[PDB]
RNA sequence: UAAAUUAUGGUCAAUUGUUAGUAUUCAUAUUAAUUUUUUUAAAUGUUUUAUCAUUUUAUAAAGGUUUAUUUUUGAAAGAUUUUUUGUAUAAAAUUUUAGGAAUAGUUAAUAAUAAUUUAUAAUUUUGAUUAGAUUGUUUUGUUAAUGCUAUUAGAUGGGUGUGGAAAAAUAAAAAAAA
């Protein structure tokens, strides 16, 4: 007959452990939960705890796991995952940085769809080539910071219009209007006079 | 298993207990065990001198023992007159 | 200048440094001071110790004192772990203070 | 064992990998240098297999090999596939040839637009030929190629390569040398612990240390360039002297019993060929001299004596007084034709120590002569007359300061001592080379010849026990010839050899190996204990597995780390180009009941039906 | 980045390059200049005594390692004792000079490699024909070759400190071997290194037993 | 950063000059420990061998300001027991010191003297060894020690070596004068220069013998208790030289 | 190998190296001859054979024709190996010697196949008639010769191939001993080739084994030489050739069209030669590898009305009898069947008299490629619609 | 808006039980588990040594960790010797809470180990930090099911700086130098 990989995993668990965690593991249990404070005075700001949570990282109902089929595995044959990524420069701010949003696949079997996320890298740039959205391909490297393990291999599609601007004397991107909010309470407007 | 055995016996030179010594004693991957004596003879005592005659009188060859020893640890796959010949090309050598 | 060299895995940067040529955005005030105050800062504090030995003396034999008798001076995981916060984020709080966050960066 | 580097470069291989010419020329000199040519053959068979051309390098290690070997159809087979396009250099060209190949890269729209197999770049050793063969090194091939006719015997062969590589050498110039190559070996800088061991750490010794050495050198190395550093006339010069070696490696080999010290009576006396080699050789010579006019007297011809000295002594049955005159009048006709006045040269330490080796050589015997005594020395030998021509050599060279004594020198003294029997050679050994020098077993064994000869067989038997301990203190272990050599008189001296856990071992083997010799139940094979089957981390055939593809109620597909499966078994979500093609046409399907996963081209045609 | 755009992609940078090709094409070759060193390599960091500025595989030679040299030698007047008493011999140092060292270089050179007490103990100069050399000319000037002979002439009264802090196997690459006494010519081979031991491996990758099924790769 | 350059293995380490315990104190009979052997070892290379520049007319003459920084480490041998100026003498009369230049005193030439040289700015030590008599090795009319009066063969002959106080021993080593050369002294004998050639006869064959060596005292046993087997325990053949494994002459 | 100094060569380059002062060989042995030793090589010798210090289009320009030499020697050499072992298969069937295979004919087939028949070996009768069969097809000794000599002189005009066929350790068959022959076939047969055949070039380049500048020159020299042979008073004054009056003779080059084409833009008509012979017009329009380009490379039948006009205009021909005329030819090569029609249209020659003015002509036996249907279909409308008068 | 072309000159079917595999009982479950008439069995003295000493004897303190924790290595293996022998640590994806907001010994550069400097720094509404719960990566139960429901992979800064490597003061079936 054909073993599917789970026999496969308990031949290793066997091997590792003498035999295999086969105990029936009471699913059934009624877990419960005691409440310990007031009625809405649960002591968070963010988050508020009121039933049983799940637990574990990949037991999350419902699943996501990662996709490594995407954009990078089309184009580049990665040693390791991970090892190649290509993206945008989304800020130079920090001398010889240069800070890079890529995307990742994140499958979700329930609903059989994929969604693309964004992660921030801090890229590494010697001779201060890159401008904001620059298209650039970055891969993996020795430690170079706290947060600096890559660097800008090529630079895909340099930004002509943020060149252009610098040779201008202005900023590469103009900074956006809106942002981050300070706190929940709405940031009301000061047009009150020196006297009032 | 055999060939994870003899790698790990021979290339990485591994230790060995008792039992699973006895077991391949029984497996006859390897002679019968330092502890599985019987009690019908008792151990052997060494005399230098009737040693050293038995050795005189039987003492081997150093060209043979050097070729046992390297048939025995050296590669055993020592090509002859024949196998050369056969190697050597002998056609128009292009 | 734009691509690096697979073979060798030199970055644009260093093709570019390899051929002679130069790929510099027009820096602006901030990042030429930044550029430009290290050599300025090294001629202060090398003067400094040239000019005021006692004062450079004292500095460094606290400095040194301070780093010789620090508590983790040993270099094991712990210390070698790039991020102690994050990575031994379960000793914040109840065990060490230091750090009010376990997280700083994007990582 | 000599047999890991080709298990290495095998094991490179298996792990897809792709060897670089260093790697063949490392395990090449490796097997040559443990005496496995067979192997260094089966790596150059290796390489062919890979589809890798041999550099001009590469081509000189297996020549090496193949001139070793004394196979001449293994280097005519080499020539002919990747040696016959090799030129010398010529005045009107750049010495130094331009690197071509710019390092692989990718641009923008080549990263896009090529297959993944196109923009794969592992380090095909193919593509570095070109900068490799940059420096010309021919002329060390045409030297290979003439030595390896010549030990062929293909005489026409042998002269047609030697005209070609004299012609180059007197009329084309100096090919720029390759420089060393550090990156080779990864070696840490300086060192990281100054913590030295004196030179008398022991009290007992004089030991070598790390820093500086101080038990003097036990073999003679001339220092001299490479010959990628030679120059023209100077690369003529070691290549009359390679194909001197040649010839005497080939005398050698014609005749093992004519050159061993102490076998027989026929190392006494020359041989049926020796005429002709002499002749050959001397011609050779004598067109060297004749292509060289004053030019020769400016060229390092320590290593040409030194083999003319040789192959006269080995060759030729000549005499070490005969040897020296030889050497003095290279060395006088070298003067003259530099036409210099009284500044002529001294022989060298190497030239030294085979005159001594003729001394020797003379005053060679058989040991008992397969008689149990009566030692048989050479018909017409003056042990007086050799020994005054020894000592009065020994003294020129003692009072020569630029030649440096060392273990093969004095081992040649001590033996012409013990072969005319002076009865002072232990005196010479435990004057001279005991305390300063890391002597070997050689020198007992002969200073035993000595001892036999003691009036009384206690002063024998003393003699023996304090060699013995000699041996025990300066580290130099007994040979096992020195050892039998003792034993072979145990029924005189009462002397032991072998110790106690020896002779136990060795008892009980014997007899277990002659009652298994005699039984013949137990002569049939057995397969658990005669060989290994499969050594190799993988299958050599598919079991089915992997799969590839979930099943029913499997969420997590793909697995990820040591996992096979790679997606969902029946339904995922969109895919698009060669993951799509692999999704629906290309993985395996272990579940497929009218075909199993197919094998890779050309593999599947041959199993259709 | 999204995916549904891969093959638009290729087919406008195939394009691109078409044109690029067609209209720029190539104007001339380009001398290729040696690569240099990466600072950005893979895995944990280095220690400093292993740094040696070279972090890829590269088989050729570059050419900034390249150098010209010339085989000269230099002949001292040595005495050495004959039965009756001493007598005039000459003894000949080979070293490799640079094409454009000057006389004071082949004399470090000469003092550097000599490697023995009785030749380079006292202060010497170096001569053609008994025509003294100028320490600050070049061989080219001087028309030297190998062919030329160079004679030395030593003062006994002045005895030559050793002076010489730099490496005999210095070069541009800056890779010393510390505690090496062979120049860099004298002793070329892939000798076999008795320090270190063969390594296996002994940890296993997936497969560790029984049936193999997958491997766990 | 500079945190993630390099890693922390393989650091700085202070130098054994620093450190009190890996340097040697002259005073410390270690100091002549160390160099006795190195004296012995050039007097027979001086013996037999011309070493160029180990005997000078009168002491080195340097300026004052190149001494401390040339004469550390040179070594030379005069005629006479003169000592340098600028150098307060302290005679070594301690037998723990003196017990080291025992075997040179016995087996090359009788040592007379032995005496420090400290100067005035303690920074530059002087070691003067003054020998009295003839050499006993065989000398060669070649040999550089043929020069001197009081060597070949008043009669005293003086060797100074100049160290740095507070070194480690590797400074005091020397070993470029560790070139072995022959000493012809056995076969003076049959050289042609020598009236005694027609004397010795060549002995080419051994003679017969008709008894074996004389037996051996019957082996007695020990009879105090031993320590154990050496070869388990690691010890050579008699915890002074040998290998373990070839166990001999312990007890049994 | 490949060398700096390595460069490619052109015709006159190759005649310059490859000369021999006299002498008359057999060709056909040392075609063969070297034949084999190129069969003797390994697949690593046709790797470094292209000069380093080249621009990056050149170079590839010469990697495809290196390449295609390289094909077509391997299906010669699979050829060759087809031919050999039917003719052994077919002696070792008969009985008959090796070497009157070839000259043996149907009837001794049929007899042989006749016997084996009676002799009940039906399935090597088959055998043998299928060799037979097969091997009147590839059995002649020249089946090739005027391709196999275009690859040769190929191989000589890149320049890196001439030394690969010298300096070979070889053993006398005769007294079994070993040397090394320096006699060089490669060079002889290189330089019997460019002393017999004059137009050795034009025949390679109508192959198609010039992937660098195409043909094109080629085909102005053949046709340029055409003319000077039918007129015999010829004058040619840069890309105009004419003859003296008379009888009107002229040839013109206009341009290339390969670089007049323009993608991406609107204009009908650009031909590459204009020959007027007496009163008619031929448009001479060699094909682009583009098949969306070739309806604009051939002219309207309004631009055709109007060259005839002004061809009537300048040189005085009467409008009642002028005829113009299309003539379209292969891309990159030219079959047999186009220069026979260009022989018979544009020069007005017969085939038995183009074949005595031309050797190579009768053994030139190249067709067109099977693959390129569109082109063949325009070429056959193009070719068969009768002369535009007026 | 192609207009009914004509030897119809071959009809005689199908089934022989043979296969390319998730298949659905609205629940009372011949599903899993806890719960009633009270389930048992094994122990605690490591050894050696040159003798008030030295040598050999290294993750189950469990805590409360969701951008998290990942590692054998100078000892041993180990071989007639270098001369220490000897590149272990680092990345990517996946990460909980009915009543959702700011976080901070901070980011990068550096001739700066042990930062007197420079910067328009870093984190986060794509859900951060703090607080609550919980030992992370096909192991259990159930179903026609890519659903739902379990799980001690037992893992880490002040106690000695020893050791190659702290994990070093409960245990956990283990052979430790004749
Ligand atoms: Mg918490
Ligand atoms: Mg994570
Ligand atoms: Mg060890
Ligand atoms: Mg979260």
């Amino acid at each position: 007959p054909w073993w599917n990989f789970q026999t496969e995993h308990r031949q290793r668990c066997v091997l590792m452990y003498g035999g295999a965690r086969t105990k029936n593991t009471h699913n059934a249990n009624h877990r419960v939960f005691i409440k310990k404070y007031k009625r809405n005075a649960f002591p968070n700001r963010t988050r508020h705890h009121w039933a049983v949570s799940m637990t574990g990282v990949l037991s999350q109902r419902p699943r996501r796991m990662p996709w490594p089929y995407d954009l990078t595995s089309l184009i580049f044959n990665q040693p390791r995952q991970g090892s190649d990524k290509i993206g945008y420069v989304v800020g130079t701010s920090m001398l010889k940085t240069a800070v890079v949003a890529t995307n990742h696949m994140v499958y979700y079997p329930k609903f059989n769809q994929r969604v693309s996320r964004t992660k921030r890298f801090f890229a590494h740039d010697e001779d201060l080539a890159c401008v904001e959205g620059d298209l650039v391909h970055i891969k993996q490297c020795r430690k170079i910071s706290k947060y600096k393990h890559y660097y800008v291999f090529s630079i895909l599609e340099p930004n002509v219009e943020g060149r252009e601007r610098l040779k201008l004397g202005l900023k590469a991107v103009p900074p956006p209007l809106f942002g981050y909010p300070v706190s929940r309470r709405i940031v009301k407007l000061n047009l009150t006079s020196t006297e009032g | 298993d055999i060939d994870a055995f003899k790698y790990w016996f021979g290339v990485k030179r591994c230790r060995l207990s008792m039992k699973p010594w006895a077991l391949l004693a029984k497996a006859g991957l390897l002679p019968p065990s330092l502890t599985q004596n019987s009690k019908i003879m008792p151990k052997p005592l060494f005399d230098k001198e009737s040693l050293m005659r038995y050795y005189l009188a039987n003492r081997k060859d150093e060209d043979v023992m050097a070729r046992e020893k390297y048939l025995n640890y050296e590669n055993s796959m020592v090509k002859t007159e024949e196998e050369r010949a056969a190697e050597r090309p002998v056609a128009p050598y292009l | 200048g734009l691509n690096g060299c697979v073979e060798t895995g030199r970055s644009r940067s260093e093709v570019a440094r390899d051929l002679g040529l130069s790929y510099t955005r027009p820096l602006h005030e901030n990042e030429k001071k930044q550029l430009s105050h290290q050599a300025v800062y090294y001629e202060r504090l090398a003067k400094f110790k040239m000019e005021q030995p006692e004062a450079a003396r004292a500095m460094e034999r606290e400095r040194f004192v301070r780093k010789f008798s620090g508590m983790f001076v040993k270099m094991d995981i712990r210390s070698g772990a790039p991020d102690f916060p994050s990575t031994y984020r379960r000793l914040l709080g109840t065990k060490v203070v230091r750090w009010a966050s376990k997280r700083h960066g994007p990582n | 064992i000599p047999q890991e580097a080709l298990h290495w470069l095998l094991r490179m291989i298996v792990d897809n990998f792709n060897p670089q010419h260093v790697h063949y020329i490392a395990a090449m000199k490796t097997l040559q240098s443990a005496g496995e040519l067979d192997m260094a053959r089966d790596v150059w068979k290796i390489m062919e297999r890979q589809q890798t051309w041999p550099c001009t390098a590469t081509i000189c290690a297996y020549l090496d090999v193949c001139v070793e070997a004394g196979e001449k159809t293994w280097a005519m087979e080499a020539w002919n596939r990747y040696c016959t396009e090799l030129k010398f250099l010529e005045p009107g060209e750049v010495d130094p040839k331009p690197i071509s190949r710019v390092p692989f890269s990718l641009t923008r729209e080549e990263l896009l637009y090529l297959p993944k197999w196109k923009k794969h770049f592992d380090h095909d050793p193919n593509l570095d030929v070109m900068d490799l063969n940059r420096f010309n090194r021919t002329r060390e091939v045409y030297l290979r190629m003439a030595q390896v006719m010549l030990a062929g015997g293909e005489r026409n062969a042998f002269q047609h390569f030697f005209t070609k590589l004299e012609e180059a050498m007197l009329n084309k110039p100096t090919p720029v040398p390759e420089p060393p190559n550090p990156h080779l070996v990864r070696r840490p800088r300086w060192a990281p612990y100054e913590h030295c061991k004196s030179v008398h750490h022991s009290p007992w010794r004089l030991q070598n240390n790390g820093r500086a050495l101080a038990l003097g050198p036990p073999v003679t190395i001339e220092d001299e360039m490479q010959s990628r550093f030679f120059s023209n006339d100077q690369f003529l010069v070691h290549s009359v002297k390679e194909v001197l070696r040649i010839v005497l490696q080939e005398h050698k080999r014609a005749h093992p019993t004519e050159c061993t010290r102490c076998k027989t009576e026929a190392f006494f006396y020359k041989t049926k060929d020796a005429d002709e080699t002499l002749k050959f050789c001397d011609d050779l010579i004598e067109r060297l001299f004749a292509s060289l006019g004053v030019r020769l007297s400016n060229l390092n011809t320590s290593s040409l004596l030194s083999t003319i000295l040789e192959v006269f002594r080995v060759v030729g049955k000549e005499s070490g007084a005969a040897l020296l005159q030889r050497a003095n009048e290279f060395l006088e006709r070298k003067a003259s034709l530099g036409d210099a006045e009284g500044s002529r040269e001294n022989l060298t330490a190497s030239n030294y120590l085979q005159v001594l080796s003729g001394f020797a050589d003379e005053s060679a015997f058989v040991y008992n002569t397969k008689k149990d005594g009566t030692c048989q020395y050479k018909t017409g030998f003056d042990p007086r007359t050799t020994m005054r021509h020894l000592a009065d050599v020994v003294q020129e060279i003692a009072g020569n300061p630029h030649v440096t004594w060392a273990a093969d020198m004095h081992l040649q003294v001590v033996e012409t001592m013990v072969g005319c029997g002076t009865m002072k050679a232990n005196d010479y050994f435990v004057r001279n080379v005991l305390r300063q020098f890391s002597w070997d077993s050689r020198f007992l064994e002969a200073l035993y010849v000595e001892y036999r000869r003691q009036d009384d067989v206690d002063m024998w038997a003393e003699l023996t026990k304090r060699a013995l301990v000699w041996t025990a203190r300066y580290n130099a272990p007994a040979s096992e010839r020195l050892r039998r050599l003792i034993e072979d008189d145990y029924d005189t001296i009462r002397v032991q050899t072998r110790t106690f856990r020896e002779l136990a071992v060795f008892q009980f083997r014997d007899v277990e190996e002659r009652r298994h010799s005699r039984d013949v139940v137990n002569e049939l094979p057995n397969p658990w204990y005669d060989y290994v089957a499969h050594a190799l981390p993988f299958p050599d055939r598919d079991a089915g597995y992997p799969d590839e593809y979930g099943d029913l109620g499997q969420w997590r597909a793909p697995g990820g780390p040591g996992s096979p499966v790679r997606g969902p078994g029946y339904y995922a979500p969109p895919m698009e180009g060669e993951h799509q093609r692999g999704y629906t046409a290309e993985w395996r399907d272990l579940r497929n009941p009218m075909r199993p996963p197919e094998f890779p081209t050309p593999w599947e045609r041959k199993y259709r039906q | 980045l999204k995916a549904g755009l891969l093959g638009h992609y290729q087919q406008e940078a195939f394009e691109a390059r078409k044109r690029f090709e067609e209209s720029t094409t190539y104007p001339g070759p380009i001398r290729a200049a040696t690569p240099g060193d990466t600072r950005f390599y893979s895995g944990s960091l280095e220690s400093i005594l292993h740094d040696t500025d070279r972090h890829y595989w590269r088989a050729v030679t570059d050419d900034p390692r390249v150098q010209h040299l010339i085989p000269l030698r230099i002949r001292f007047k040595i005495f050495t004792w004959v039965t009756s008493g001493w007598e005039q011999r000459m003894q000949v140092v080979q070293i490799m000079a640079p094409k454009d060292s000057t006389i004071a270089q082949v004399k470090d050179l000469v003092i550097v490699e000599n490697q023995s007490p009785y030749l380079c103990v006292s202060s010497f100069h170096l001569a053609i024909d008994g025509k003294e050399l100028d320490p600050q000319k070049t061989l080219g000037e001087y028309g030297i070759t190998e062919q030329s002979q160079i004679d030395a002439i030593e003062q006994n009264d002045h005895l030559l400190h050793r002076d010489d802090e730099r490496p005999r196997d210095w070069t541009v690459d800056e890779i010393t071997a510390e505690d090496v006494k062979r120049s860099p010519y004298k002793e070329m081979e892939m000798q076999p290194l008795q320090n270190l031991a063969p390594r296996y491996e002994a940890r296993p990758k997936g497969y560790f037993g029984r049936t193999y099924y997958s491997g766990m790769k | 950063s500079r945190r993630f350059r390099y890693n922390t293995k393989f650091p700085a380490l202070v130098s054994y000059n620093k450190l009190p315990w890996e340097v040697v104190n002259h005073e410390t009979p270690q100091f002549h420990m160390h160099v006795a052997p190195h004296y012995e070892q050039l007097l027979t290379l001086a013996a037999s061998s011309p070493v160029p520049h180990i005997i000078g007319s009168k002491h080195i003459d340097v300026p004052r300001e190149h001494r401390l920084r040339l004469l550390p480490g040179m070594l030379y041998l005069l005629d006479g027991d003169t000592l340098p100026g600028e150098f307060t003498i302290n005679r070594v009369l301690d037998p723990t010191a003196l017990q080291y230049y025992g075997r040179l005193s016995s087996q090359i030439v009788t040592v007379e003297a032995v005496r420090m040289l400290v100067p005035d700015d303690l920074r530059l030590l002087c070691n003067c060894i003054t020998f009295k008599g003839p050499l006993h090795l065989p000398v060669a009319p070649y040999a550089s020690l043929a020069s001197l009066r009081g060597a070949s063969q008043s009669n005293c002959f003086t060797l100074y070596h100049f160290v740095r106080p507070n070194r480690p021993p590797k400074e005091l080593q020397l070993e470029k004068y560790y070139i072995h050369a022959p000493c012809v002294a056995p076969l003076s004998e049959f050289a042609s220069n020598s009236d005694e050639r027609g004397n010795w006869r060549p002995r080419l064959q051994a003679p017969k013998r008709t008894r074996r060596a004389t037996p051996l005292p019957a082996y007695r046993p020990p009879q105090s208790y031993l320590m154990g087997l050496a070869e388990r325990l690691a010890v050579v053949p008699g915890g002074c030289f040998g290998r373990r494994s070839l166990m001999w002459g312990h007890w049994f | 190998h490949a060398t700096y100094g390595a460069v490619p060569l052109t015709h006159s380059q190759v005649t310059s190296v490859y000369a021999t002062d006299g002498g008359k060989v057999d060709e056909l042995g040392l075609l063969e001859l070297v034949e084999e030793r190129i069969f003797s090589w390994k697949l690593n010798k046709w790797e470094m054979r292209i000069p380093p210090n080249l621009p990056n289009d050149q170079k590839e320009l010469i990697r495809q024709e290196q390449e295609n030499l390289k094909q077509i020697l391997s299906e010669w050499r699979k050829c060759f190996g087809a031919l050999n072992a039917d003719i052994l298969q077919i002696s070792s069937l008969t009985g008959v010697p090796k070497d009157v295979v070839r000259e043996k004919n149907r009837t001794w087939l049929q007899e042989e196949v006749a016997k084996l028949r009676w002799m009940g070996e039906v399935n090597k009768a088959a055998l043998l008639r299928d060799a037979f069969m097969r091997l009147e097809a590839f059995g002649s000794r020249d089946f090739m010769f005027m391709e196999r000599l275009c690859c040769i002189y190929g191989l000589a005009r890149q320049g890196t191939f001439d030394e690969a066929f010298t300096n070979y350790i070889t053993e006398d068959p005769v007294t079994n001993d070993i040397f090394v022959d320096e006699r060089n076939p490669f060079k002889e047969l290189v330089a019997h080739i460019v002393r017999n055949y004059s137009q050795i070039d034009i025949i390679y380049d109508f192959l198609g084994f010039n992937y660098s500048e195409g043909y094109r020159s080629s085909l102005r020299r053949y046709m340029e030489y055409l003319q000077c042979k039918t007129a015999e008073n010829v004058r040619a004054s840069g890309r105009l050739v004419t003859g003296d009056k008379g009888e009107h003779n002229i040839l013109f080059d206009y341009c290339v069209s390969r670089e007049s084409l323009v993608s991406g833009d609107s204009c009908q008509g650009i031909i590459d030669f204009l020959y007027i012979n007496g009163n008619d017009v031929t448009l001479i329009i060699i094909a682009s590898d583009n098949p969306w380009l070739r309806n604009r490379q051939l002219p309207h039948r309004r631009q055709m009305e109007g060259i005839a006009r002004r061809v009537c205009f300048v040189l005085g021909i009467p409008p009642s009898e002028v005829r113009i005329r299309n003539l379209l030819l292969p891309p990159t090569y030219l079959d047999k069947g186009s220069i026979v029609r260009l022989n018979d249209i544009v020069f007005r020659l017969s085939n038995e008299q183009s074949n005595l003015l031309i050797p190579w002509l009768t053994n030139y036996n190249k067709e067109l490629d099977p693959k390129d249907v569109d082109y063949t279909a325009l070429a056959k409308t193009t070719n068969e619609e009768e002369w535009l008068t007026l």
